[PDB]
């Protein structure tokens, strides 16, 4: 639902990515250009930010239980 | 439900030994090593250090089991030598191979941080 | 039926062996006195199969004919292969 | 019958990384200290967590395994902890274990991101890689007004044998012979692979000459470092702990050696 | 179908008089599979006197006790002095070739077509070898064996 | 649940006495994926393996008399042969005559009968793989493989 | 001695079937001394082998210069007087068939002799003579060495 | 060669003759016997019945187990020739062509239990009760229905102490 | 003679081996041996 | 969804079913394994009759 901590394959940190991937996409860059930018240059950390969905921002569209 | 705790890997139980000596009785002057919560890295390096030995005829050793956790090491060596000795010299030797290779590892970072 | 004549197989056959093997371990468990020596077995089928290989198990196989008659071998007296 | 002697060339040293070379050691060593980077470096990691309030949209367990894999700083705290499995205090206590706090609600209208910054602690040693003195925070969960979380974790001393969370690299690229002379590898057509960034090659040739007397030297490393450790510390500390492996071993062989 | 066979089957026995029999004691076979065998002992083999010409028969199976210098070759001096002198193991070898004479006739009666493989129990071809790899025999010198010995 | 049915199960239903069926009078299991493959390209010809690698294999041979075998080839450099390890896995003193799956039609007629060239026309003898590479016809679960041979 | 053949040979052709193996070759030669042709499997990759080539071959019952039997055991840590030092390629075989031209009365004018060293094969064949060191199920040595 | 025809020449070889066959979409086994140029001594069919019917019990078991053979040998197979030896011989050992299902299992004297276990179990049960059967517990459905040992294996057999050893 | 009196004796032992033993149900052993295979070939 | 957790499952001497005394059906139930038509066919092909009582006698409903 969220953007993983760490890559699954090697365990690098693409936690603190995601916002920055997103802010860099929409600066008009490509998704393969935004992921050298960041740093991501094993395809398994490439897999991490690019295939991930960020349902959080829609689970975030419920109030929640206490006000 | 079934799961191991991960420690398993590495702690010893209590009563349990960390290296146990068996006499192989098939050849002569042949030692079988059951160390447990080792893997293949230590045992590797202990293989390979002992078929460095000119006297040790046999070096080899075995995970029986990846979901247990001890380690078999083989060794036999020739009638004048002991695989107990062969095995405490390939230690040492392996000491003193990672304290010469962290010193040297130390001076070429102080060289690549200085210049 | 004449025991001069038995005309049932020399050998056990693996049935034979089986249920032989299991009572007697049975007996064991239950305390019977074992019939061979023994180093450290404290297994009854062990034991059993020692007794087995020793030919000292002392059970007699009551083997029924079709006629309805029936052999009595001792298991000292037949071939155990296996 | 005697040692290696091992030489080192460290061709690049960052803060992320570290490129280095060994020569003139057995293969088997070197795979071992490959090794003892990935699972025998150890390093601090929360592993203990307790949630006072969690009225986020992920559940408890989502959030503690979260931060569980957040890098903590370890560089010269790990080797002073102990592990609590060794320490003789109760469930905690300051020589084993480093306190953190996390208390965050988010009362405006827009999304509060609760990152590691939100982690405090109370050793300030031991904090959040990306907390550090540029590359953003870890996000920890997203909140909307009115949601809540607080909590109070333990991190602990532990390598990546035990979790992956206490694994300090991002990746160990390890390679050697890299023109397959030792023919270690069996290229059905050569010609179609690319060649390593250590090769020495003309572009025609595609792999060196077969070595029959050969064997593998030179082997390349990069230790990538995921915050934790600096990429030369878990080098120095994975041979210091193999070596200490190698020691206790020893020991215990030779009790077992003088009581038969 | 299989739970059919089955409650058609389940009680044909092996009885202690070696006849197959059911549950009512009626005689399904006076042997198992005519022959007494369980299928687990018995192999693939092949019929060596099945498909040959009868002069490949005659040159393959019959002993030749006239050839001194074959015999010579083949065994050893006091055997082929004993084969070619006595008659009497002449004529037992004569009447062990009109007996594998006989059992021809039987197996081609018995297999119209010349199909050689049969499945038997003891693979005899792999015992000759095991034979020979354990007592070590050499095929290039003459044999101790008598031609009788064999026989009997 | 007894030590009647124990035993009847150890004397009658154990795995090793079920390996031969009597549906077919052939193995009803043999060797299976990884390790027919890997047999299969263990036991071709330019298979060599070195003195660590074959000490490494040979601890994993439970019937292992604890004697390194004399290398296939002594110089330039000692190398062990797939074969000559097979040879110490297969049991006993068994023989037998198989063919890979390869194996031409044309050459048990022509020369080279027994001097195989491409490596088929398995035979063991004394349980030694003289020659040949192994595959489902030797190891399977057909009539007359080396599994049915050595039960 | 322990030399059940010693020859010298000159390699006529290598894999007229076609290259089967990688890192093996079999080579096709004959000598000059008996006029003996030899079917030859050879680890080409340790111990290369080109058309045209000239070596001694020796097929030996034991290394040790003395005659002294072999245990069929690989002992490295052995300090007798070997005689692989005086060759390149040595291989380790057994002999698993000697064949013959011979009749049911005529013994064999020619033999040939098939010996697998590990799988790689070797048939060497010509006149009975040369071949009587030769008994099957019997360990033999290759000392093999190349010439100019 | 299955259906060629398989001489002995006069040398003693094997020799396949090469000659014409006739395969009907039909059966009349009996009216094309006897029929001039017909062989009447390997013209055969598959229909078991017509076998039966034409040539009798024991021709009828070796056709049966020649067709039953082709069945399970068609896609290769192999199966040892004892059990289809024992399947034929079940199904022919009363004198007429035993079906294996109910009006041929359920038909013969192998006791109600036994019966009753298979198919129709009411019927059979309800049968037995208006004739009076007995059952005399021979087979192995009715032991194991009655929790008794089986007459089957280590059942097969009875076992005594042996006083005289004991000693 | 050695290796003719051990082959002799080796053909008893196997094929003794061999004989079928009362008590074994060959009728069951049998329907599965025809029931097995045909869980294989084809319906059409 | 087929994780192992929700399939292992094992019995020695549980609860029984009500009309006829057997083992019960299922895991949620604690209940036992059926010891088939097939099950006993095998057996009785091996020839095990004690293991053949014992499954469908001693281990069910004596
Ligand atoms: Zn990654
Ligand atoms: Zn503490």
């Amino acid at each position: 639902m969220i953007i993983p901590v760490r890559c699954f394959t090697c365990g690098k940190i693409v936690g603190n990515k995601w916002e920055a991937y997103l802010g860099l996409l929409q600066a008009e860059y490509t998704e393969g250009d935004a992921l050298d930018a960041l740093g991501l240059k094993r395809y398994c950390c490439r897999r991490m930010l690019l295939a991930h969905v960020d349902l959080i921002e829609k689970l975030l569209n419920y109030a929640p239980l206490e006000k | 439900m079934n799961a191991p705790p991960a420690f398993e890997s590495f702690l010893l139980f209590e009563g349990e030994k960390k290296i146990t000596i068996n006499k192989d009785t098939k050849v002569p002057n042949a030692c079988l090593f059951t160390i447990n919560k080792e893997d293949h890295t230590l045992g590797n390096i202990i293989k390979s250090q002992l078929l460095k030995d000119p006297q040790v005829l046999f070096a080899g050793y075995k995970v029986p089991h990846p979901l247990e956790h001890k380690i078999i090491i083989r060794v036999q060596t020739t009638p004048d030598y002991s695989p107990q000795e062969a095995f405490t010299n390939a230690i040492t030797d392996l000491i003193s191979e990672l304290s010469l290779l962290e010193e040297r590892f130390r001076v070429a970072i102080k060289d690549k941080q200085e210049g | 039926q004449a025991n001069q004549k038995r005309i049932t197989t020399p050998y056990m056959t693996k049935y034979e062996r089986a249920r032989v093997l299991g009572t007697r371990a049975l007996q064991i468990a239950m305390c019977a006195p074992v019939m061979v020596e023994l180093e450290g077995e404290t297994d009854p089928l062990l034991i059993a199969m020692k007794e087995l290989k020793a030919r000292k198990i002392p059970i007699i196989i009551r083997r029924y004919l079709p006629d309805g008659s029936y052999e009595d071998w001792g298991v000292d007296e037949l071939i155990i292969s296996d | 019958p005697y040692a290696n002697q091992p030489t080192v060339r460290i061709t690049e040293l960052t803060d992320e990384n570290v490129k280095f070379i060994i020569e003139n050691t057995d293969l088997a060593v070197a795979n071992s200290i490959r090794r003892v980077f990935i699972a025998e470096v150890p390093i601090i990691a929360i592993d203990w967590v307790q949630i006072d309030a969690n009225s986020s949209v992920l559940h408890d367990e989502f959030i503690a395994h979260r931060l569980g894999l957040i890098p903590l700083t370890s560089d010269d705290i790990v080797d002073k902890l102990q592990y609590s499995r060794d320490c003789t205090c109760e469930e905690f206590c300051p020589e084993c274990s480093v306190e953190f706090t996390l208390d965050v609600r988010c009362n405006e209208d827009q999304t509060r991101h609760v990152t590691s910054r939100d982690l405090i602690s109370n050793s300030p040693r031991v904090i959040p890689v990306t907390s550090r003195n540029e590359q953003d925070d870890i996000l920890i969960v997203k909140l909307r007004k009115g949601q809540e979380l607080r909590l109070r974790a333990y991190a602990k001393k532990g390598f990546g044998k035990e979790h992956a969370k206490w694994n300090p690299t991002a990746g160990v690229a390890f390679e050697y012979d890299p023109d397959n002379a030792l023919r270690h590898t069996v290229y059905p057509k050569p010609e179609e692979w690319p060649k390593s960034e250590y090769s020495e090659l003309d572009e025609d040739e595609s792999q060196a000459p077969y070595d029959p007397n050969g064997k593998p030297e030179r082997f390349y490393y990069n230790v990538e470092s995921c915050g934790s450790l600096r990429p030369e510390t878990i080098v120095l500390s994975a041979l210091s702990g193999l070596k200490k492996k190698l020691s206790d071993l020893q020991t215990q062989l030779s009790h077992e050696i003088q009581s038969d | 179908i299989q739970r059919r066979l089955i409650k058609s089957m389940e009680s044909v026995m092996v009885k202690y008089d070696a006849t197959v029999r059911n549950s009512i004691n009626q005689v399904v076979q006076l042997r198992y599979g005519e022959d007494g065998l369980a299928g687990e002992s018995v192999e693939f083999q092949n019929l060596a006197t099945l498909k040959p010409s009868n002069k490949a028969f005659e040159k393959k199976f019959r002993f030749d006790y006239t050839n001194e210098r074959a015999l010579r070759r083949t065994l050893q001096e006091d055997l082929v002095k004993d084969v070619l002198s006595n008659a009497h193991i002449q004529n037992e070898l004569e009447r062990e070739f009109e007996r594998m004479r006989e059992d021809r006739e039987v197996l081609r009666v018995i297999f119209p077509t010349g199909d050689s493989k049969v499945v038997l129990p003891c693979n005899l071809l792999r015992m000759i070898w095991n034979a020979q790899k354990i007592f070590h025999i050499n095929p290039r010198l003459p044999s101790d064996l008598h031609p009788i010995k064999v026989v009997e | 649940q007894s030590l009647e049915t124990r035993a009847e199960i150890q004397e009658l239903a154990m795995v090793p006495r079920m390996i031969v069926t009597p549906q077919s009078n052939r193995p009803v299991m043999g060797i299976v994926q990884d390790t027919l493959t890997a047999v299969r390209k263990f036991t071709k010809r330019d298979v060599f393996l070195e003195r660590g690698e074959v000490m490494n294999l040979l601890m994993f041979l439970s019937t292992w008399d604890g004697k390194v075998p004399q290398p296939a080839i002594l110089k330039p450099r000692p190398l062990w042969t797939g074969k000559q390890i097979f040879s110490l896995i297969i049991p006993g003193h068994i023989n037998c005559i198989r063919t890979h799956s390869t194996h031409p039609d044309d050459e048990d007629s022509g020369p080279y009968k027994h001097i195989s060239p491409g490596d088929t026309k398995v035979v063991v003898e004394n349980g030694e793989l003289i020659m040949g590479i192994l595959c489902k016809k030797s190891l399977g679960t057909s009539a007359g493989s080396l599994v049915h041979i050595s039960y | 001695a322990g030399i059940l053949f010693e020859d010298i040979f000159d390699v006529k052709d290598i894999d007229p079937e076609g290259k089967k193996f990688d890192r093996v070759s079999r080579l096709h030669c004959e000598s000059e001394s008996f006029k003996m042709d030899l079917i030859l499997d050879v680890n080409i990759q340790i111990y290369p082998v080109d058309l045209g080539d000239k070596f001694r071959l020796v097929i030996a019952s034991t290394l040790y210069e003395d005659g002294t039997l072999d245990d069929g055991e690989y002992n490295p840590t052995d300090d007798r007087p070997s005689r692989a030092d005086q060759f390149e390629y040595v291989m380790y075989g057994k002999v698993y068939r000697i064949e013959g031209d011979e009749t049911s009365t005529e013994a064999a004018t020619r033999l040939s002799a098939y010996v697998s060293y590990g799988g790689l094969l070797m048939r060497l064949q010509g006149d009975a003579n040369n071949l009587h060191g030769f008994e099957v199920d019997s360990r033999v040595y290759l000392l093999m060495k190349k010439l100019a | 060669d299955n259906k060629k025809k398989i001489i002995i020449t006069e040398d003693g070889e094997f020799k396949a003759l090469q000659e014409w066959i006739l395969e009907t979409d039909g059966v009349s086994l009996m009216r094309v016997l006897s029929e001039k140029d017909v062989d009447p001594v390997r013209t055969t069919s598959n229909d078991i019945v017509e076998i039966f019917t034409v040539l009798g019990i024991e021709a009828v078991r070796k056709a049966l187990e020649r067709e039953l053979y082709h069945v399970i040998s068609f896609d290769g197979s192999y199966v040892n020739y004892r059990h289809l030896a024992l399947l034929c011989d079940t199904m022919t050992c009363r004198g007429h062509l035993m079906a294996i299902t109910r009006h041929g299992v359920n038909r013969q004297d192998t006791g109600p239990l036994m019966k009753c276990s298979f198919e129709e179990t009411v019927d059979v049960l309800m049968e037995a009760a208006a004739h009076g059967e007995s059952d005399p517990m021979k087979g192995v459905s009715e032991n194991i229905m009655l929790g008794q040992l089986a007459p089957a294996g280590t059942g097969c057999f009875d076992l005594l102490l042996d006083a005289e050893k004991c000693k | 003679g050695e290796a003719f009196d051990w082959l002799l004796g080796e053909i008893e032992s196997k094929f003794n081996q061999a004989i079928a033993h009362p008590g074994e149900m060959v009728g069951a052993l049998a329907a599965q041996s025809l029931g097995e295979p045909a869980t294989q070939m084809t319906l059409n | 969804k087929h994780m192992v957790d929700d399939k292992i499952h094992s019995r020695a001497r549980g609860p029984i079913q009500i009309l006829n005394r057997q083992p019960m059906e299922g895991r949620s139930r604690d209940g036992g394994l059926r010891f088939g038509e097939m099950e006993r066919d095998c057996q009785i092909a091996h020839g095990a009759a004690q293991f053949l009582r014992e499954r469908l006698f001693e281990a069910s409903d004596p």
